[PDB]
Parts: C-alpha cells; structure tokens; sequence
C-alpha cells in the first residue's frame, strides 16, 4: 500500500509525501498497472520538481509503459514543454519509438503542442520516423489541420 | 468608389420602404406549404446550385441571398402595381409566391454572369430585369391569355435569354479562353449538388404553386414529379455518352437533371397524361446534357457569349423545348387556349428579354460599379473576406 | 496540468444513460397520450425542429476544426432539451398531456438553450452541455412561470421573452467560462444552416399564436422585416470590417436581424411597412454594433442580446398604441433579464466544476478533444 | 463496353414510358409526401458522403438509383394493386414509390463502392419486384401492420444488400481498403443527411398512417424513438470507444435507429414512454452493432457492409418487428401476433432470397465492376476535379 500511496502522491505533487515515502523504504521504480511510474505520473501532471528529484533518487530514464511510452512520451502528449525540457536535459532520448511507432515528437504534432515541437526538433527529433501505419510528424499534423506545427515542421525540414 | 454598394442598397431599402406604405396593406395556409417549398428552391436551390465555383463559392450564395431579398420585395411592388392598374393593393400568399418567382428569374440570369460581376451590378440587374420580367408575364397571362403555369417561357426562357444578352454586352475578351479560377472543387461540387437535389425535390410545388386548386394543381405535381424523374435518366445517360471514357460530369448531374422541370412548366397543368410528361423530361435532360457538351463552347468561344453557369442549357433551351411542348399540347387538345397565343408568349419571352437584357448590360457596363478585373474574376477575395485555410 | 483530455469513457456514458432512464421514468408516471388539421399543425412544429437541428445545429459549425462537434452536440442537446421541457412545462403548467403543440412550445423551450448554447461551444464538453440544458430550460419555465403568477399571463405565452433571455443566459454562461479560426467550407455550410433560420424564422413568430389572422399578419411582418435586414447586413457589412469586405461571419448572424427586432411585435405591426422599418433599424443596429461593440466573448451573440433588447423596446412603443402597462411591460423585462444573468451565473459557475473534465483552455475549439480520428497515439 | 450504361439507361426510361402508356393516368399528404422526398434524395445520398473519394458516386447514384425506382416502384406497387388493370396516381402513390426507392437505397448502402452504376440500375428494378411483392403479401395477405416498415423497408433493404454484398464478396477487401475511409469535411457533409433523416422520420411513419389517432400516434411515438435514441447512441458510441471519444460513424447513423425501430409500432398505442424504450434499446443495439458485428461479418462471414446498413436497418428493423409483435401480446393493436411474427421472416427471407438471386446476376463481368485497387473511388465514373 506505501508503493501506491507514493504513486499517489507523485500523480499529485506531494513532493513532501513521496519524500517521505521513499525514505521509509519505497521502491522508486514502483510502477501502477498501467506501468506508469512516479516519473511517469509526474510528467503526466507536470511536476517539474518531482520530475529532478525523482531524476535524483536514479529512477530509470527510459523505462516505458504497457503502450511503450517513455517518461518523455507522457510529457509530449501531454504538452508539458517545461518537464520536455527537464527530461531532454537529463538525458531523454528524444527519438524513443513506442510498440506502435510513436516519438514524442508525433506525439506532440499530434495534440498541436508548438513549443514541444520547438524544442523537440531543436533537440535533434527526426521528424521521419513514421509510425506502423505510416504516418510521420508532418503526416498526422496535416490531417489535424494543426497549421502552425505543420508550417514549423516542413520550415525545419 | 468604396461606399457605392452600401449607399445604393440603403437608397432602394427606404425606396422600397416607401413604395411599401403607399400601395401595399395586408387560401393562405391551404398554399403556404408550396410557398415555403418555393422559399426553399430560392434561396438555397439556386444559391447553392451556383457554389461549385472553386474560389466562388461565398458570392455565390451571399449573393444569390442578397439578389432574392431584394427582389422579393421589388417584385411584390412591381407586380402588384401591375395587377391593380396603379392602386393600393392588398397582399396575401400568392403575391409572396409570385415575388419569388420574379426573384428566380433574377437568379438565373445572374446564372449567366456569375463571377465576373460586383454585388451592386447584381443590385442594378435586379431593379431592372423584374421590371422588364412582369410587364411580359403580364403580357403573357393578361393580353396574350396564354398558359404558362410552370414559366417554362416567362421565367425560365426569359431569365436565360435575359442573361445571355447581359453576358455578351459585359463580354470580356480576356476570359474567351477561360480562367483558372473557373473550376471546380470536390466539396464545392458536394454543395452544389445540395442545391441541385433542393431544386430537384421541391420543383412539383414551384409548378403547381399557381395551379387552379383541384385537377390543374394535382397534374402539375404529377407531371412535375415524373417529369424530373425521366430526365434524370436521360442526362445520366447522355453525361456518360458524350464524356471522354463515358465519365460522368458534374455539370451535367447538377444542372441537365433539372431540365425536365424546365421543360414541363407550360405544360404541367395540362392533361398530356404522366406518360407525357416522362417523355418531354426525358427529351430535356438529353437537351441539356447537348447544351452543355456542344452548344455552350460555340456560345463562348464563337458568339462571345459567355455563360458561367450554362443557364441557356438548363432554363433556355429547355424552356423553349417547354413553350414549343405547351403549343403541340394545345393542337392535340390537351389545353385550351389557342395555338397563336402559346407562340406569342414564346415569342414575346424571348424577344422581351433579348431586349431589356440588351439595356441592363449597357447600364451594367459602365465602369461605376467596381466590377473584377479579368484577372480577379470568380474570386470571392475581391468583396469577402477570405479564411486562409479551405 | 495535463492539455490531453481526460478519459470520458465512464461520465458520459452514465451521465447520458441516467438521464434518458429518469427522464423514461418520468414519462412512464406523467405523461399521457391526446383532425382536420393534424398536418397543417404538424407542419408548424417541424418548422421549428428545422431550425432547431439543421439551423442552429450548422450556424454555428464555421469553426475551422469544431464543426462536427457543433453540429453533434447541437442534435444531442435537442434531444435531451425537448424531452426535459415537455416534462417541465407538464410540472409547473398544471398529468401532462403531449400534444402536437405541447411538442411546438417544448421545442422552442429547446431553441431557448440552442441559441445559448452558441456563446459556449468551442469551450465545454457535452456533459457541461447537458447541465446547461437542464439548468436552462428550468430557469426559462421557472421565468415563465413566475410572470404568469405575477402579471396574470400565460405560462405558455410568456415563452415570448425566449430571445432576450436566451441572449442573456448565454452571455453570462460565456463570461464565467475560462478564457482561449474560420474556414471555407465549414463557412459554406454555416451559411445554410443560416439559410434555414432565415427562411423558416417567421415560423418563430408565431406558433404561439391562436388565431389566424395574428399568424398571417405575423408571418409577413417577419418575412418583409427579414428580406430588409439581409440587404442591410451584407450592404453594410463591408463598412463594419476593418479591410472594407463583407464577413461570412457577420452575415450569418446579421440576416435575422429583422426577425429579431419584430419577434415579439409583429402580430401587433399592422402594416408591412413599419415592419420593413424596424428591419432596417435593426440591420443598422447590427452593422453599428459590430463596427462598435468589439471596442467595449462572442461579438455576434453580444448584437443578438442588443437586438432582443431592441425587439422588446419596440414591443412597447408599440404595446400602448394598440402609461401603468408601460411600467408593468418594463417589470416583465427587467424580471427576465435579471433571472437570465442570475440562472446564467449559477450555470456559469457549476461548469466550472472539475468533475466535468472540461477541455482545457489551449484546446478549445478542436473536435479532437472529443471525436475519435485515425493514426493518433491514444493514452498514455 | 463504355456504352453498356448509357444504353441501359436509355432502355430503362423506355420502358418505363410505355409502361406509364399502358397503365396509367391522373392534397393534404403533400407536404409528408415532401418531407419523404427530402428524405429519400437528400438524407441517404448525402448521408453516404461519407467515404472521402467517393462522394460524387454517393450522392449522384442516389439520385439516380431513386429517380428510377420511383417510376419502376409505381408500375409495380400499381400493378399488384390493380391486378393488372389501369390505375390513377394519387400522392399515395407517389410516396410509396419513393418507399421503394427508400428501399434500394438502404440496399445500396451495403455494396457501395464497390458496384458500378450499371449493376445499381438493375439491382434497382430487380429489388424493386422482390420488394414489392413481399410488401403485398405483407399488406394484403398477412394484413400485418408494419406503418412505419420496419420490416417491409428496412429490414428487407438490410437484408437484401446483404446478401448481394455476399455474392459479390472480394477476397481483397476482406482486411480493409486505402479508400474505405472519411474524412473531416466528408464526415461533416454526411452530417446534412443525418440531420435530414432525423427531421423528417415522424413524416416518414405517418405519411400513409390512417388519419386521425393513429396518423397522431405515428408520429408522436416515431419523434420520441428519435429523441430518446439520439442520447442512447451518443452514450453507447463514447462507452465502446478509448478514453470515451464519440465516433462519427456512430453519430450518423445510430442516431437513426430509434426511427426504424418503432415503425412496426408506431402508430400503435404504446405510449410515448414505451417509443421512448423502443429507441433507447434501437440506439444502444445500432451502437454494438457498428462496433462488434460489423467487423464479424466483414472478416469471418465474408459480408462487407460498406454504410454498416446492417447496424441501422436490418437488426433495429428486425427489433421493430419484435416489438411490434410484443405489442399485440400486450393487447396494443387488434393484428394477430402471427402475422406480424409471419410478416418479419417473410421480410427478411424473401429479402435474402431475392438479393442472392439478384447478386449473382451482379456477379456477371458484363457491368463494368470496379477493379479491387479502384474501389471507393469516384474516379472510375466520374470526372474528379484536381483540388478539394
Ligand atoms: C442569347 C442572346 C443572343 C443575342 C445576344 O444576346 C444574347 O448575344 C449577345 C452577344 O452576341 C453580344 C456581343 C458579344 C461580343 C461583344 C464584343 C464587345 O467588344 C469587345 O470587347 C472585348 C473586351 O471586353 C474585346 O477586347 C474588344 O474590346 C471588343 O471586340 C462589344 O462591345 C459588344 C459585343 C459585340 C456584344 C454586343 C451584344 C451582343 C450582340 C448580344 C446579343 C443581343
Ligand atoms: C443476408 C445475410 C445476413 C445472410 C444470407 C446471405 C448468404 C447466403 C451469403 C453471405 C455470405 C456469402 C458468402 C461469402 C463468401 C463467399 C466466398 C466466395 O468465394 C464464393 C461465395 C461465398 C460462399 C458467398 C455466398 C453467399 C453468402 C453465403
Ligand atoms: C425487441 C425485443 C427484444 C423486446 C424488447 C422491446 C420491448 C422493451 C418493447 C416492445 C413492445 C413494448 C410495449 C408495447 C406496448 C405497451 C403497452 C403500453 O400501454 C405500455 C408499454 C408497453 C407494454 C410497451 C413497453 C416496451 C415494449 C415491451
């Protein structure tokens, strides 16, 4: 049940709460049945400070989900530009495929996040690699009509 | 100059205002069901028939909707002043049909110029061609007596011919070999077969609307309805016949499938049996489908005609084709009403609109009402604001 | 937060289904069944449905990417509006019998919210939606109800405040929502759905209108005041516009201008020039208020709340030619609106509520926050 | 041969011209009779604009297909009806003709994009005497009530689509196709046809409904199917799908199911909480239909269903003649329950039997049938325009 209430407290932010938790023994790579980690969670919800601290207590980068997403795929679909940047800061692979062909920069094509796309591209995200069905970055921004993220992904080229 | 076209729709409203309140004052439910049907075909049949213009797509029915409200009111005026010799009138649900008959005449002529003309053109062409459009409806239905129930000749050959004129006067030889923006687009075509269906479904009512209640009215609905039901067949058919590879084309499917309507106007509420009527609409849409193939590139490039929407193939030949109907009609007993005066109201349909088209497009070419360059012609951009993003 | 949308899978599936399975209930124990004219009466009724699914429902798909979600959520709101009004107006107007015109005056209950529902959309999920239907269709039946019971009207006949109520509550609804684009096509099919409100608006005017002679002078009254106000609107629109062209957006909402004005006058015009005159002063009106308004969220539904104003000011200009009622008709106004702002604000404030799981504010105006497409990540 | 249509149709209209010839001759159902018209040309055709390259084929072979069942429809029906004498159009007439044509088009929607307009003209004319055969011996032999044809129209339109869809299955398209697929403004046009059908059901079950109560109770019942199975689809199309996101397909069409399956009941006395249920249940079973039946019948039983026709005609029609013989046990009408119960599978088998037929007649190579590459796509008989 302390592996669950530390997952709890990373969805939420309750930096304090999982400090103490993972002090009194918690395991850091505690993951829900999702497989959605503390890192993961905190992504999700953008908790920047969990996110370093949890990058501190050597939580695994590239652990990935039953779907395969990374911590840094959460972050893209979510559109959370500041914990993008933390990640990529310590590290996150940016060209990470999930199980169905997915990198965070599709995701973030995808959900019109621009200034994900920004950085993702800024941090050397190939915007060629297409998913299983074919779709790349450009692909799947067209089809949403997202014109912004369309014009800055053929402008990078 | 910039404020032409606000300031001479602001001018004919109060003029129409006043005119309203020194002749106008106030069977209405039995027919107000037709009226709306009608009502319909104006404003969405019409404006949205007019849509498959690429980049057109919004002066096309902005501009069917302006050319219609004000015609409804101008023709209520006119045909009404008409009617009582100059005196106050009263109004009911037939004035209100009959308006918008006036208005559909417009609509079609505007058919004919569509793209290459400003709104206020089409505000000048409006007052004028419902003048010229009931003084020879009166004349067909008051001096001549002729039966004309369905306008085949009074609405349908008028408006074409009314059209073609103004067309030709207002010719531009820049666009004799066409123009890029007179084209097409898939979903422009989708909305342009929305107007088509609309004019299709609801044509019944537009021939019977005036019908004597009783016989004449449920034979103009029959005739009507199997009428437009032949015809699709036939211009399905000649479509395929004369298209490369035996294509379909859109032009045809949205206009020629409308002929029989045309065709039977005259007719509609004569006794030709529904067998007639089948056969007439069938005749139509293969008129039309020829119209538009043949007729309607000899007009363009030969006659400097040139005819945006091919309103000669659907309302001109086949409301000839109609008119000439209406006189066979009459020598095989069908109607009563002479043979002479059937051919007097084809004849005087024609030339009255050959005539005030002639003199509408001569006020209409005068370089005062902001017309499109050649280059900018079919393009919305020049009166609308235009999303960036199709 | 997080910008994706949370799962719905589960609110609004119960959310939808409890409501259908209550509002079953509430027909099974109070609601009862009961000529020359069925047709004719019908007609009047699918009139406003008309205008209620496929006008209001297109009018406002002009978003460059929420044109489904306008059209679908304006259908589902429909649907639950005119079940829940039935029901209602049965409650605070006696068993409910369902009639033909029990059926007309629940749809213009519905209208009521459809009209609203243009201030918001873009900017709320349907079950946000939902609550706004059931709050709104009370607060117009509790108005309704609290006129009849003070100025001794009827409950069905003070359904004629629906504009300026419906104006009002959708702007307070707006103004508590937290704060943020055109297309050709999606343009196109907002101008028919305009196209349906316009032509068939004089149905408007008069389904509450027993006798036949108020019906027809009503419905000329709307149809003449109508033809002027689209000639103004697209005439004067290009004066109200920054870049000197007419705007497809304007048009849409200014072409019922006149109907508006006269909505609830008309049967009490008696010649159809004063109604062509009060088309052309609201067309005014709207050029005015567009050129104007956006200086001092939604421009063409703030004109719309002026225009009601207009319409109800004009109805008592007119109501003492055909000063104690003067003071009573201002009462009845100023009821009306302060009971639209005060519903409006209660509504406002309950959407605002997390449970609704409502799309985040860099995501309004997408049918991707609430419509399955191909070729997307899903989840996480 | 590139002429094999034009000639077909050109020989159709002839003979429907003299048929008029040799069997034919001359107010207050004409406004329903206009609004089963507007749902006839612009509910179905445009509700099948859909697929994103095959617009032109939905919309214009709708208005063809009708065009000539509306006059095929009429000799037929007025035949059966007159035993072989002359007869007079009245507006019944004309909108039982469009019903047949209704009915086609509901058979239409299983094979579309993948047949050609040669082989829909003469399903048209075929479907149409399968049609209205079972339709007399459902009127006139059973005298079972089926106001709103829940049986006789769409279960049999269902049905038979089905089972042509069958004959002519293609190995190649068992797993999917490039084509087979909407698009955003294809979704939004097939929205106009949902919105119309939608409007104008109540007149579609009480266009020929007897005046007076049972005209009134056709028309109160079908309406509050249709509202109560508009938030039935809605919430079963957002529980079926990941994280509750609503489908298109769902909202286009299960919209519709509450319309079919209260016409065998409709002007039955079932109340309007009883039409409510009907479309309640309709909306629910036209959801789980589009979500788990279709993709069984398109990959193990070999029935591709391009429209899912299957999902809002045949199981909610097949419901509606459940609940129309449900109702007489409750004592709501005065048919006897067997012929309703005869009435539905004569329906659904005449329409199986007649589809199969007629679809093996479609199987011939002589109709100018889409390659399996060229499927869903107006350009194999159109001429499509270079933008969108
Ligand atoms: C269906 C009816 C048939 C009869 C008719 O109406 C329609 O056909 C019309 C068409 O034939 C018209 C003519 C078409 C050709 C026109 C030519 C035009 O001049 C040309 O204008 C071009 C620039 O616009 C050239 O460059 C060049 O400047 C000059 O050559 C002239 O000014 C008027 C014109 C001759 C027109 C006069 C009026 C018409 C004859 C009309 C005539 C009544
Ligand atoms: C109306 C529907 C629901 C049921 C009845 C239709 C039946 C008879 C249809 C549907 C499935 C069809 C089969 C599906 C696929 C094949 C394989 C093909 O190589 C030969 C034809 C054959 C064998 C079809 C024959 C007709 C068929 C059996
Ligand atoms: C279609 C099959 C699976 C059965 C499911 C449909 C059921 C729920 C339908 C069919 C017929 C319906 C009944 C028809 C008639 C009446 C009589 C009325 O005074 C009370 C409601 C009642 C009793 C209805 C209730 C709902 C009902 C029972």
């Amino acid at each position: 049940d302390a592996a669950t209430s530390f997952l709890r407290a990373a969805r939420s932010g309750n930096l304090d709460k999982a400090l103490d938790h993972l002090r009194n023994g918690v395991d850091i790579n505690t993951c829900n049945q999702n497989g959605l980690n503390g890192l993961h969670l905190a992504s999700k919800e953008g908790h920047v400070k969990m996110v370093v601290e949890l990058l501190h207590k050597e939580i695994i980068l590239e652990t990935t989900t039953k779907k395969g997403n990374t911590a840094l795929h959460i972050a893209a679909l979510a559109g959370q530009d500041e914990v993008v940047r933390e990640l990529v800061n310590y590290g996150a692979n940016v060209n990470a495929q999930s199980q169905k062909g997915f990198t965070p920069l599709y995701m973030a094509a995808q959900e019109n996040h621009l200034e994900v796309v920004k950085f993702l591209l800024e941090n050397g995200a190939n915007q060629n690699v297409a998913t299983e069905d074919g779709f790349t970055p450009l692909a799947v921004a067209l089809q949403q009509g997202h014109e912004n993220v369309v014009a800055h992904l053929i402008n990078y080229g | 100059m910039r404020f032409t076209f606000p300031l001479m729709a602001i001018v004919l409203e109060i003029a129409m205002i006043v005119l309203f309140g020194l002749f106008v004052e106030y069977i209405f439910f039995e027919l107000y069901p037709l009226f709306q049907d009608v009502h319909v075909m104006i404003f969405v049949g019409f404006g949205f028939l007019m849509t498959f213009l690429k980049k057109y797509g919004f002066s096309s029915v902005g501009i069917n909707l302006l050319v219609a409200a004000l015609g409804l009111q101008w023709g209520t005026i006119v045909q009404g002043i008409l009617q009582s010799q100059g005196q106050k009138f009263n109004i009911g649900i037939k004035n209100m049909i009959n308006a918008d008959f006036s208005a559909a005449t417009v609509l079609i002529s505007f058919g004919a110029v569509l793209g290459k003309t400003s709104p206020t053109q089409m505000l000048i062409m409006t007052i004028l061609e419902i003048v010229f459009f009931a003084h020879n409806e009166y004349l067909v239905s008051e001096i001549f007596k002729a039966s004309d129930i369905g306008a085949s000749m009074t609405i349908h050959a008028f408006g074409a011919y009314f059209g073609l004129a103004v067309a030709g006067i207002l010719y531009r030889s820049g666009l004799r070999k066409g123009h890029e923006n007179e084209e097409s687009a898939y979903y422009s075509d989708l909305f342009a077969m929305i107007g088509t269906l609309f004019l299709w479904m609801f044509w019944p009512s537009f021939n019977s609307a005036i019908a004597e209640p009783g016989d004449k009215q449920c034979r103009a609905i029959v005739n009507t309805y199997f009428s437009l039901a032949a015809c699709v067949l036939t211009a399905f058919a000649f479509s395929s016949l004369v298209e490369h590879r035996g294509k379909l084309n859109m032009v045809h499917i949205q206009n020629a499938t409308l002929a029989g309507g045309v065709a039977v106007g005259t007719c509609a509420d004569m006794a030709i049996h529904p067998f007639g009527s089948m056969i007439i609409g069938s005749i139509a849409g293969m008129v039309s489908v020829l119209g538009y193939k043949f007729l309607t590139p000899l007009f363009t490039t030969k006659l400097r005609i040139h005819d945006t929407c091919g309103v000669h193939n659907l309302h001109g030949l086949p409301g000839v084709v109609g008119g000439l109907a209406g006189i066979v009609a009459v020598a095989m007993g069908a109607s009563n009403t002479s043979m002479a005066m059937q051919a007097a109201a084809l004849g005087s349909s024609i030339g009255t609109a050959v005539v005030g088209g002639l003199m509408t497009g001569l006020i209409l070419k005068l370089p005062l009402w902001g017309q499109p360059s050649d280059q900018n012609c079919y393009d919305d951009s020049v009166y609308w604001k235009v999303p960036k993003t199709r | 937060s997080s910008k994706y949308p949370r799962s719905v899978r589960r609110c609004l599936p119960l959310w939808a289904l409890t409501l259908e399975a209550a509002l079953i209930l509430l027909f099974y124990f109070f609601t009862h069944y009961d000529q020359k004219g069925l047709v004719a009466s019908y007609q009047v009724g699918q009139d406003l449905t008309v205008m209620a699914a496929l006008g209001l429902g297109f009018l406002t798909s002009n978003f460059r990417r929420h044109s489904w979600s306008s059209v679908a959520f304006n259908l589902f709101m429909l649907a639950l509006g005119v079940q829940w009004a039935i029901l209602l107006d049965g409650f605070l107007s006696q068993k409910v019998v369902i009639t033909l015109f029990s059926i007309r005056l629940a749809t213009m209950s519905a209208m009521s919210v459809l009209i609203s529902a243009g201030a918001v959309l873009g900017k709320v999920n349907l079950a946000q939606l939902v609550v706004m239907v059931l709050v709104e269709v009370t607060a117009l039946g509790t108005l309704r109800m609290v006129i009849s019971n003070i100025f001794n009207t009827d409950y069905h006949m003070n359904l004629r405040h629906f504009y300026v109520f419906a104006a009002y509550f959708g702007l307070t609804v707006a103004w508590c929502l937290p704060k943020p684009q055109r297309a050709t096509i999606p343009s196109l099919s907002a101008m028919l759905g305009a196209l349906f409100l316009w032509m068939f608006w004089p149905s408007v005017n008069s389904p509450l209108l027993r006798s036949p002679i108020q019906r027809k002078n009503a419905m000329f009254n709307t149809y003449y005041a109508l033809a002027v106000s689209v000639v103004t609107a697209i005439s004067g629109s290009s004066l109200a516009h920054p870049q000197r062209k007419i705007s497809m957006t304007y048009v849409h909402s200014a072409v019922l201008a006149g109907g508006v004005a006269v909505g609830t006058s008309c049967h009490l015009i008696p010649s159809p020039w004063l109604a062509m005159v009060l088309g052309l002063v609201a067309g005014l009106i709207s050029i005015g208020g567009a050129k104007c308004l956006p200086v001092c969220i939604s421009v063409m539904h703030s004109i719309f709340s002026l225009l009601g104003l207009l319409g109800e000011i004009t109805y008592i200009v007119l109501l003492v030619l055909h000063g104690f009622q003067v003071l009573l008709s201002i009462g009845e106004l100023s009821l009306a609106i302060v009971i639209a702002l005060t519903s409006g604000l209660l509504t406002g404030l309950l959407l605002n509520l997390k449970i609704w799981k409502a799309p985040h504010v860099a995501k309004y105006f997408d049918d991707q926050v609430f419509w399955k497409f191909p070729h997307l990540a899903v989840g996480f």
